[PDB]
Parts: C-alpha cells; structure tokens; sequence
C-alpha cells in the first residue's frame, strides 16, 4: 500500500531504511538503497574477545 | 514512558541513620543494559555523584570517595524499588537528594548519562 | 590476564587495587575512549555510503524465454553472488582488526604501569603488581593520571623489597 | 572541573557558546545538562555529539580535545536554566544564563 | 594490588572473522537490514499508483485507465490484480 | 633469533638447553598447538564452503553472431577476471596474517620465559640465556610447565650474578 | 615519543643525544632501509600489473533500444561499481597495514636500545635516556652499529646509578 | 597419564566412552592405540579428530580442553583388545574392554 | 604398501650390549615428512617411548630421559636398516620392542604417531 | 636546467678563515625535497663529506665529526646563494671544493644522492 | 668503504665488474659516482638499481645484501675515467678503468 515517510529506499515488500550498508530484503531496489547480500545477519564486532567470569 | 517517584521523609535526627526510597514505574531494576545513579545538589557545592548499583547477575554495588564508609544502596526486585540507606548523618547535608537512572550506553558501555531523574527534598536539624 | 571481570560496566579498561584500607575498582577512561574512536571510525566508513540506482533491468520473470530472459538471469546472479562474498570479507577482515586491536590495548596499559613504576614494582605473572610500600588511595590514583613520581618512592621502596 | 562562564545577561535569539575545560581529554564521555530552578534536571546532548530525546534542533555541540564547547543557535525565554557540565563522575559549578 | 581486568558479559553474541568462527564478542551491531516498514511511501519521489492499470494500457488510453493522462512520475508501480478491459 | 633450527621436527617452538649434565632439546609445545589451531581455522573456511549452480549460459561458441554473442562473451569474461582477483586478495591477505601471527607467537613465548625468571635471568641478545645457578635439567623443565619458583632461587642466584 | 623531529631529513628513525661535549644528531640506516622494502614491495604488485583487453561491447550509446541495451547498460556498470570498491578497499587495506608495521618498527628500534643497555641505562618515559656514564660520542654510536660491550660499563655505570 | 576405565565387560553393542585426561591442554598431538593380546598395535584415530587407514566409521572421538573421549558406537565380537592413549611421548596404562 | 619387520637375537647377558636390526621393505629411511622411533613394552611399566631418528639433510637422534645415556640408534642407508643398539643391559629390560614408523603429519610437522609397526620379543637371564 | 656556478678566492693565509660563495642559478635555495651539500676533494684521502643544509620551516645545519667545530654555512634567500665560511684553515686542507645539489629522494627521504656539481679550486700557503 | 680493483685496463667493449664491499647491509642509499680528470663528477645509478639522467642503458648495477657491483656492458673509449662509490656519508678510495 502507499503511506507516508521520509526514506529514499523503495523494495516490493515496503519502504526500508537506508542507515545500514547491506540489505536482504528484495533484489529489486530503487532510489539509494543498500547493496544486496544472500546472508540474513552479518555481525559487526564492536568491543572485546568475551570470556566469561 | 519511564517515571521514578522516590519517596522517603526529609526531616531526620542528626548524627542518625537515612531513608530514601526510590520507586520505579514503567521499567525494571532487572535491566541489563542500564544503571542507576544517586546524585544530590546543594547550593554550596552543587551537583556531585555518590554511587550506582547496576545487575550484572547479581547485585553490584559503588560508591563514591567520600561517602564511602556511610553510604550503603539496597536495590529490591519484589515491587520495583530501590532504597537508599545513609548512616551517620551529618548537618551539613542539608540538601536535595535525586534519584536518576543512568544507562546511556554506546557499544555496551555505561557512559554515566543520567536520563528520567525524579524529585526529594531533605533538611536535618 | 586470565580473565576479565563481570561487573564493569563504565570501561573496557581499568584496576581493581587492594592495600590495608581496603580494596576498590577504579576504569581507566584514556585507553577506554581511544578504542571507541577506533570501532567508531570504522562504522563511519559502512553506515550512510550507500549509492543510487534508478532504472535497471528487470530481475524476476513470469513467461519462460529463450536467450535474453536467460542472460538476464546470469548478470543479476553474479552481482549477488560477487557482493554477498565481498560483504563476508569486508566484515571478517574489520571483525579481525578490531579485536587485534582491543587486546593490544590492553597490553599496552600494562606496559604503561610497569614504565611507571620503573624501579618500585615488578610483573607477578597474574597481571598485578605486589606492592606493600606505603601507597595509599591517592598514590595509586597518581598512577592512573600519570602524575606519579618514583624519585620520592625509590629509596624508600628498593631497602623494603630486599627485606620482603 | 572549570567553566568560562558563570553569569550572562544575552538577548532573545542570541549565540553563547558555554565552554567547559576538563583535565582529561576524552570525548564519548562528558555530556550537558540543563536544570530549570525548581524540578529536575534533564540531558541534551550526550557525547558532545548527539542530541536526547525532546531537544530542539537550536542545541549544538562540539568536541577539541579537553575543550568542549556547548552552543545555542537561537537564545529562547523559556530557556532561562542554570547549565552543568558532566565529564563521568564530577559536576561542573554551573552556567546561568539569562534572557 | 593494582591487577588489570576487563569488561565481560554474561550473554555475548558470535561474530565471524578470518580465524575463528565462533569467537565470541561482548557487544555485536546488526549490518543487514532484514525489515520492512510494509507500506511504499511517496515523500521523496513522486509515486503513482497502479490502481488495476498497466503502463502500457494507460500509454494507449485504456478507458478504465483514463485518470493517468498526461502525467508524470518519479516511479510507476504495477498492481498484480491489473486487467485489460478493451479490444484486444 | 638469528636462525632457526634444522633438527626440530615434533613442534614450531622449542628450548636447547646446555649446563653441566650436557645439552638437550626439547621442543615447545603449548604455542605450537595454539599456532596450529589458527592455521587450520583459516582452513576451515575455504575447504568445502562451494557454492551450486545448475543452469547457466553458453560460454563457448561455434558460429559468429553479432550483439549478443558478444555480450555473453564479455559477462562471462568479466566474472573470470572479478573471481580472479579476489582469489588473490584473499590468499594475499591470509598469508599475511598467517606469517604475522607465527612471528609474534615466538616473541611471546620469548617474554613468557623471562617473564617467570624475573629476578634470576637477563636477556642476552642471541637468545641464549646465560645462567650459571644450580638449575638442573628438571629445573629447566619446571620453566616449560609453568611450574618453577623465582623465591627458592632468589637469594641463591642474586649474589651469583654479582660474583660472575 | 610524543612527537617528532621536523629537522630531519635522512631517515624515518633516527637518535639526538646530548652529553657535555654538545649535542649531535644522527640517522639510523638499517630499520629506515627495512621499512622502504616493505613500502616498495607493495607498490611492485600494483605498478605494471595491469590485463590487456581488445574487443569489447559498446559502452555507449546515441540511439535509445529496448532490453538489449538496457542490460548492456547494467553490465558495464555493475563492473565499474564492483571496480571501484575493491579499488577502494585494496588502498585502505594496504594504507593500514603500511602504517601499522611502520610504528611496530619504531617500537622495536627503541627495544633494541634497551637490550643493548641492559644493566646500564633504564626508560624514562619520553624516550631520553638520561645517562651520566662516561659514554662518549664512540660510546653513542657503538650502540648505533651493535659493537657496544656492557661488560666493561657494568661495574663503572651500576654504582654510578646508586650515586644519582 | 590417567584413564578413568582399566577393565570393563559391555555387551555387543554397547557405546563405551574411554576418558583420557592429560596434564597439557593440546588437541592435535594426542592419538589413540589398539592392541590385540598377541599382534602390532595400530592407529585408530589421530589428532583426537580423524580417523587411520582401516577403521571402520563406529569409531569417533572428542577433544574439550584436556580432556579426550573415544567412543565406539557398537560393541563388537572382534573389537576385544586393550586401548592406549598417547599425548606426545607418553602412553596410558592400558584400557581393557571385554564382550 | 608399507612393511617392517624387525630381527635380532632376544637372549643376551646381562650387563653386556644388545643388538636389534630392524630391516624395512617398501620405503626408504630416507624420507623428509617421516621419522622412525622406537617403543618397547613391558608387562608392568607398559608401552613407553625411548628415542627416534630421521634424516633432515644430517642424521638426527634423539633420546628418552632414562635411557639418555645407554641408547644408541644407528640407521642405515645401504640395504634400508635401522639399527638399535643399547649398552649395559639390565635384567629389569625384559620386554618385547617394537620397531615402528611415526612421521602421520600435518603442516609438515610430526605430530609423534606411529604407524607400520612390528614384531620383536627379548628376554635376557 | 639547474646551474651551479660557485665562486670564491683560493688563495689564502693558513690560520686564518675562508669564504666561498655558491651561487644559485636555475633553482632556489627553498625547497622542501633538496637539500645542498659541500664535498672536498684530495689527492690525499679522495671524496669526503663536510656538511649540509636545507630549509623545512628553518635553516637547518648539520656537519661532519671532524670539521664539526670549524665549518660553517650560511644560506641566503636574497640573491640564491648559499655561503660556505671555513674558521682557523690549516695547509692540509690544501685541495679543491665541491658544491653539489642533494635531493634525488624516494618517498621523501633524502637518500644523500648529489646532482648538479660545480667547480672551483683551493690552495694556501 | 673497500672496492676490489683498483687501476686495470680493459679492452674496447670488454664487461667489468667493479664490487664495492661496504659495511652496513642497505641497499636504497649507496649510490655510484663517475668523475674524469678535470670535470665535475655526475651521478649514473642511484639505489643501486635504476640509472640516472643522461646514462646510456650499457651502465647497470646489483645489489646483495652488504655487497654492490657495477657492471658495464660495452666498454668505451669515453668511459675512461675514475670511479667512486658512496653509501651514504663516506666515498671509496676510487676505481680508474683504463681503455
Ligand atoms: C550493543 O550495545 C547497544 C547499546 O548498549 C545495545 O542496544 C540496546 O539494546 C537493548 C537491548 O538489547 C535495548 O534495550 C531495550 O530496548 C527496547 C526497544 O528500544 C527502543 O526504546 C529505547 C528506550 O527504551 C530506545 O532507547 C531505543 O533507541 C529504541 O527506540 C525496549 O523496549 C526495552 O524495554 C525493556 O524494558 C521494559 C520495561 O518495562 C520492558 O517492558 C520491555 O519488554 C523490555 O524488556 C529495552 O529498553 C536498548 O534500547 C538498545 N539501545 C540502543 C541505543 O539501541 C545492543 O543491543 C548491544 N548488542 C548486543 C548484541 O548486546
Ligand atoms: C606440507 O605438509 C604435508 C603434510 O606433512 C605434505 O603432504 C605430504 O607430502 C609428501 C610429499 O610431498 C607425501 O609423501 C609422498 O606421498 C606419495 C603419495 O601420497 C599418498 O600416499 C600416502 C601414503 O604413502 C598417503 O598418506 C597420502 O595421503 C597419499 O594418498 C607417496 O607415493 C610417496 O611415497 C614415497 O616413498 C615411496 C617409498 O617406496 C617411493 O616409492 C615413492 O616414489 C615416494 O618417494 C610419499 O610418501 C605425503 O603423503 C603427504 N602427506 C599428506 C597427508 O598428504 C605436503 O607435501 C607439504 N607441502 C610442502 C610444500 O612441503
Ligand atoms: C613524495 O615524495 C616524492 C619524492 O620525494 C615527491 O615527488 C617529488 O615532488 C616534487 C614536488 O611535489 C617534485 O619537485 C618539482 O618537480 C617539478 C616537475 O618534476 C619534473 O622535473 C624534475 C626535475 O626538476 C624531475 O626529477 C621529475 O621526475 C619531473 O620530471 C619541477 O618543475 C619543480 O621545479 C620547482 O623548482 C623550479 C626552480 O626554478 C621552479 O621554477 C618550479 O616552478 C618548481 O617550483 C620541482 O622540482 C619532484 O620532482 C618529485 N620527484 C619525483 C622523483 O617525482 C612527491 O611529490 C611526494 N608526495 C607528497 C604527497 O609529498
Ligand atoms: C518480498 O517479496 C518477494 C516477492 O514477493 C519475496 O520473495 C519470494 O517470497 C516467496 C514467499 O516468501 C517465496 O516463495 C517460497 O520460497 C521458498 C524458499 O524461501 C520455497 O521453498 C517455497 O516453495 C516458495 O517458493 C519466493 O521464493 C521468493 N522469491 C525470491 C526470488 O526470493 C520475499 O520473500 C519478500 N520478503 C519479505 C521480507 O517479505
Ligand atoms: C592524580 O590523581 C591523584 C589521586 O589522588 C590526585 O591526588 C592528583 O591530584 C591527580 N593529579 C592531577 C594532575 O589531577
Ligand atoms: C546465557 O548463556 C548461558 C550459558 O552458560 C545459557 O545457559 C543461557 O541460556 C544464556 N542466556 C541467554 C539469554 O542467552
Ligand atoms: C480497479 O481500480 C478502481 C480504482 O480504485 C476500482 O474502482 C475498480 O473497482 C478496480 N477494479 C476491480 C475489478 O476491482
Ligand atoms: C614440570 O616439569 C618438571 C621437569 O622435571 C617436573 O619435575 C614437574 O613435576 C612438572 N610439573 C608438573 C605439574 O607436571
Ligand atoms: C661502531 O661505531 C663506533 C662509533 O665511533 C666506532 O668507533 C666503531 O669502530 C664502529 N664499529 C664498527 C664495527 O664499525
């Protein structure tokens, strides 16, 4: 359906935010929109090595 | 929608123990990523910090230089307080006390921002 | 170090000193902010540097075709393919760096000590520095800000390490 | 914990830039607060360099080494608060400004 | 006795890197947007609606199609209920 | 070091020891095992981690034919020489990681020795620790486990540094 | 070291020591020659290295066409795109390892020294060492070619250090 | 050199684990023996994570920090033999499974 | 197809010298990723480990602790032997030895597994 | 076109000074990857280094260890001159005087390479 | 700073291998100096591996590890002229080739 943002990414499942670099969502992109991977979660390692205790 | 109600009278014998009940609506002690802070401000010295007690799976307590050894904070998890507990009260703490809740965190750590503060005022004799 | 402490919450970095008053834990915030401006720098390069695409070609089909609808299926799979390997390598290779150098900053905090006190504390193997001169609170807190000075704990910390 | 200003007298829809010195130099840190006489304080920006929730787009903040400066783009009347600056544990003396 | 330590966590998440691959680190960012608000919003560019017409019949004026004439858009969007109600 | 060992076959890392009793050696091995774990995680990731595809285009050609044959031989050729250069970064990339961690894991296994012998050894320049106390083969062996005690050889080798 | 010298031309690392016959400053030539072939090495693989293609697919076009020249307007530029990003992290890989080599190289040009001087001088933090021993311009630079001898400087440096 | 089992009488079929705990935490170096009464030993499994040349698949073993399990998945009439461990020069005192 | 078999007298005198050929057939000695130790076992101590030897451009040896100073292995390059000698035999040596081929590697590196053995008695008065 | 025309007598008294003059055409003396040394030449011992300089923010100076207290150079900005001032000249240094362009660096490091000489002759009594 | 010939005298077009030992092992700053009688000395190899401007391509050097060689391809009859190596501070005692 159509609504209302401020966004510029636009896929066939819905507008999407354009603040992360990659995306899964659809293959379809129009407007700046993140680069498309096959991978569902790419974690970024943003502190230590953890050992517990 | 986060609220803090301390509770806890103003009104104490010198040279005696202190009551200060910090009530909590809206959140939980049990949070993770957050602490929670005790600040009082006086017109003569100002804003100045005396400890925090956060949970990493268990309850850890700190404390600040000075009232290091009449400062003791006793967090509650069965109706959402936490309490506040001075002993050895002196008159030149006549002040108001503020019962705030820190975590502000970037990447995990706690960067000691004080967010949803609440309202105690507290004069002895 | 074996390993870290569970309850430390305002630094990645800092000390847990014991003496005859008691004992306190203290964050260092110097090495502690120098690894933030690290890991942020590099999440400055990934998020909003994003790049536009108006008009492309089409990339899902209903009616099977011959050549064209099959050259068409090929391009798109290989810019997939080549950008899901590219974005494995640009977050394993920054995933490498980052704790590479979160642990050589926390070596290097320990060799800032030991510089310090060059000739009044030596390693004890555990990451600790046994230390029974009299240093109290603020000495140790001399220490952290680097206003520490051994002349004033030279003679008087080398005689006591002969007798202890 | 030192701060340039103590007392100022500006108009409506002036700049002040309030500095506030600090020994060590360290950024991702320190954060301002505003206190209204008579309630509680609340925060504005946190690291120097991002503003809190329910701030206006008037508030601005910069970081240079231990020099952090907090900056008004347009001086209000419901904006009358004494301002402290917090590095992590110690409260600077306070910063009143006035309409 | 001035011992060094460092932050750790009870529930850390698993990154990947070039050595290991199940390291374990105390604060991980999500990088792939796997979400969708759900509804494709117009404030940028200028959306039109399909509303049961194609381009091509809209470019030849279909009759049921007549409220797209002499119109313009930032990107056209194709409904999949769209039919063709003309000669064929 | 100046140079390796050619008669190491059982570890990267090792000791040759020589006093009064003879020479012997013995090869490391805690830090080899921690060295090979790196080496075959960075194995695990590329060994059978293949991607499938069934249906692709044409990619040789038997009669000439215009824009489209050419286009099919520029896509193909393009994804040849993009998988060719990431073949090369990415072994580039790892054999410099590899050599970098084994070089830093025999200087850490350099300061682990004269870290415990903090008050009875020196380093030398060569590597060989020069001591002359009454440290036996099983002595030498007690520094490999872990095991040895500085404070029963303090005091015992202190006053023989001074006399040699 | 908290900063450099804007005085010196001849070397990246280099020594300016002070006694009382005045003060001279000289470059190090074997850890400045160390770094340059580590510098050079990087730029033979991406100097001369190039592909040569000849006939490729027009990458231009006057005449506006169907699908046929939409899809050749998404080849070329999903190449130049894949291009330009590993153009970009190819430079920004190298340009960290380049400087992250270069400062492990300054550390260990300023241990070398402290090896060197292992009963006979200690740190002070700035990297100046202060040294009262009769240590002469010869003395200074037998630490700079290796050829300097603490054996014959243990005994006259040792009490001269319990003296100052 | 310790193992937990020295003599052991499962039926056919049976899954036994054999622990072998060591002093040195190191995975790759540590193998494991099978004797018959009377014939050459061999090597069932090396590196406590692949399995030799003529081992059948009912073989399999673990490493978790020092400590090291072979466990076979079915018992068999042919499988009557003492089990050793070696680390990197040293050999365990002797595991007898009977069926 | 790799194949040893070991031979020697298993009666000698005790306190005297011993011998133990250990001809091998299908490989060579020479050989750069393979080393060849040596494994005798008694009925009380069980199996342990004496010394090993390979070829590295130069003929290594290598020794056990408590046999440091008796063990001498001698190999051979002309008709494919590896020799054992061990000097002032004790009458507490009475167990069998094996000869057998380590050298399963990873990375180059000999990781002591031991594959291809024997079969070799010994008894002494 | 860099030219490099030096000038100055060479005939003087010993224990006295000395002055030699090199003047400049083509270039200028400030520039930040070039410096200028100063090379003399015997029948005695050959090519030997005496000193250089060059301008990064300031007129730097550096001299050889045996002519460390007796040489000094003096550029000029004014009319592109760089002055070579020799104190307390002894008749062993009877020989001939070269006024060579340093500067042929790789990644900005001057790696003491000499373009552009000059000529000029010397000799006392 | 040693060089192994010292005065020889080649043929026309004949190959020469002039080495220079030199003390410490570096190889970007030692350089390579030609100087006829009477004339100013130039600069034909610089880093011991890519010659300088105006030098014909029959002029090449080597380097390994402390020890440097200078090797001309075709000897001339205008290539008489005393040469000098240099590494960074201190000139060879000198090499006079001879036509
Ligand atoms: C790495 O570090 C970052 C920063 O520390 C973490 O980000 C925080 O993650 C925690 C939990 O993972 C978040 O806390 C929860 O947030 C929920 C939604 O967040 C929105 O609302 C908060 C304000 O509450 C905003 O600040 C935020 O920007 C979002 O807009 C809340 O709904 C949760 O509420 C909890 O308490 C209430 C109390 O009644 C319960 O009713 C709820 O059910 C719930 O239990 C909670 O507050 C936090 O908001 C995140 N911060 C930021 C800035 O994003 C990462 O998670 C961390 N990564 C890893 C892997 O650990
Ligand atoms: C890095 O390290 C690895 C492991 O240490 C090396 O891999 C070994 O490489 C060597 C030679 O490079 C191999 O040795 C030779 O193997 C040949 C075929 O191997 C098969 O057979 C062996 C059993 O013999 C199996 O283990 C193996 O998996 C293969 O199935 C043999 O034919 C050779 O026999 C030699 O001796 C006979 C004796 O009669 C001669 O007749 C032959 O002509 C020949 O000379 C020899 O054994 C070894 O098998 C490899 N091991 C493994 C596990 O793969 C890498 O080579 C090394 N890399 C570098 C660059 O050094
Ligand atoms: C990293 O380090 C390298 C090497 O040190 C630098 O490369 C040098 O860069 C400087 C300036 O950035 C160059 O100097 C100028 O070169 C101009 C043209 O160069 C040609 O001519 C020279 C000979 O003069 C050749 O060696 C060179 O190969 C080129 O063929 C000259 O025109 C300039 O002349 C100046 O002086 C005259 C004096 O009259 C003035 O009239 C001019 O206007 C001008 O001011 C000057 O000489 C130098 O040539 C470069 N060397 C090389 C080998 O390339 C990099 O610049 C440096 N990078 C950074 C970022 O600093
Ligand atoms: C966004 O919309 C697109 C298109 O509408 C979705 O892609 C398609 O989604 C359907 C259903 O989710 C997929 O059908 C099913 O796929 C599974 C495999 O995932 C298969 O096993 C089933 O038999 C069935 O075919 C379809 O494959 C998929 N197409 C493509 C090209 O991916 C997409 O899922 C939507 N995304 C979100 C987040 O809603
Ligand atoms: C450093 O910390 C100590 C701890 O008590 C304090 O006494 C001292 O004043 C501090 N120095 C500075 C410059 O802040
Ligand atoms: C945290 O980790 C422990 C492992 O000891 C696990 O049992 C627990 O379920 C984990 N909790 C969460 C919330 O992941
Ligand atoms: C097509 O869209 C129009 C506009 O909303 C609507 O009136 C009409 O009913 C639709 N057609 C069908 C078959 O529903
Ligand atoms: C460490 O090795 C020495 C060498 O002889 C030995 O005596 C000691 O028992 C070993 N310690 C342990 C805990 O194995
Ligand atoms: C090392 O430098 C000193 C400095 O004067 C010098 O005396 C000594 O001869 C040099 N040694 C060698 C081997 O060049």
């Amino acid at each position: 359906p159509i609504g209302k943002c401020n966004s510029e990414c636009i896929t066939p499942n819905g507008s999407i935010p354009n603040d992360k670099p990659f995306q899964n969502v659809n293959r379809i992109t129009y407007g700046a929109c993140p680069r498309y991977v096959k991978q569902s979660t790419l974690k970024l390692a943003t502190g230590m090595r953890n050992v517990p205790e | 929608q986060i609220q803090l109600q301390q509770s806890g009278p103003g009104l104490v014998k010198p040279s005696q123990t202190l009551s200060l009940t910090c009530s909590i609506s809206g959140d939980t002690v049990t949070n993770n990523y957050a602490a929670w802070d005790w600040i009082r401000q006086s017109p003569t010295r100002g804003l100045e910090w005396l400890g925090r007690t956060f949970y990493r799976s268990k309850w850890y307590k700190e404390y600040a230089l000075s009232v290091k050894s009449r400062l003791t904070i006793s967090p509650d998890t069965s109706k959402n307080q936490i309490s506040l507990q001075l002993s050895s009260v002196t008159p030149e703490d006549t002040a108001v006390y503020y019962c705030a809740r820190a975590g502000i965190t970037i990447f995990g750590l706690i960067t000691g921002g004080l967010d949803y503060w609440g309202q105690g005022s507290l004069v002895t004799v | 170090i074996e390993n870290g402490w569970e309850g430390m919450v305002d630094g990645w970095y800092g000390f847990r000193h014991q003496n005859s008053e008691g004992r306190g834990q203290a964050a260092d915030l110097k090495s502690t902010q120098a690894a933030i401006d690290q890991i942020n720098g590099k999440l400055n390069r990934l998020i909003g540097k994003t790049n536009e695409k108006f008009h492309q070609i089409e990339k899902e089909f209903s009616e099977v075709e011959g050549r064209i609808q099959d050259l068409e299926k090929y391009v798109e799979d290989t810019k997939i393919d080549l950008w899901s390997y590219n974005a494995e390598l640009l977050v394993a290779l920054e995933n490498q760096h980052t704790i590479d150098l979160t642990d050589s900053e926390m070596n290097k905090l320990f060799e800032k000590t030991k510089k310090q006190l060059r000739e009044n504390a030596e390693d004890m193997g555990n990451g600790c520095f046994k230390i029974y001169h009299k240093c109290d609170n603020a000495c140790i807190g001399s220490i952290r800000n680097g206003t520490y000075d051994h002349d004033v704990y030279r003679d008087e910390a080398l005689n006591n390490r002969f007798q202890i | 914990m030192t701060q340039s200003p103590s007392s100022l007298s500006a108009s409506v829809g002036d700049r002040v830039t309030i500095t506030c010195r600090t020994s060590q130099s360290l950024s991702s840190y320190t954060h301002w607060y505003q206190q209204k006489p008579g309630k509680a304080p609340k925060l504005l920006i946190y690291a120097a360099s991002s503003r809190g929730s329910g701030v206006p787009s008037r508030f601005s903040g910069s970081g240079s080494g231990t020099d952090f400066t907090l900056t008004i783009s347009s001086l209000q009347p419901e904006d009358f608060a004494t301002y402290y600056c917090q590095q992590s544990r110690t409260f600077g003396q306070g910063t009143k400004v006035e309409i | 006795t001035l011992c060094l330590g460092h932050h750790a966590v009870p529930n850390g998440t698993i990154v990947k890197t070039i050595t290991n691959d199940q390291i374990e680190v105390t604060n991980a960012t999500e990088l792939v947007q796997n979400s969708s608000i759900g509804e494709i919003c117009d404030s940028p560019h200028q959306i039109l609606d399909g509303e049961n017409c194609t381009l091509i019949d809209a470019l030849l004026g279909d009759p049921q199609c007549d409220g797209f004439q002499n119109k313009k858009w930032d990107l056209f969007v194709e409904r999949s209920k769209a039919y063709s109600n003309c000669y064929p």
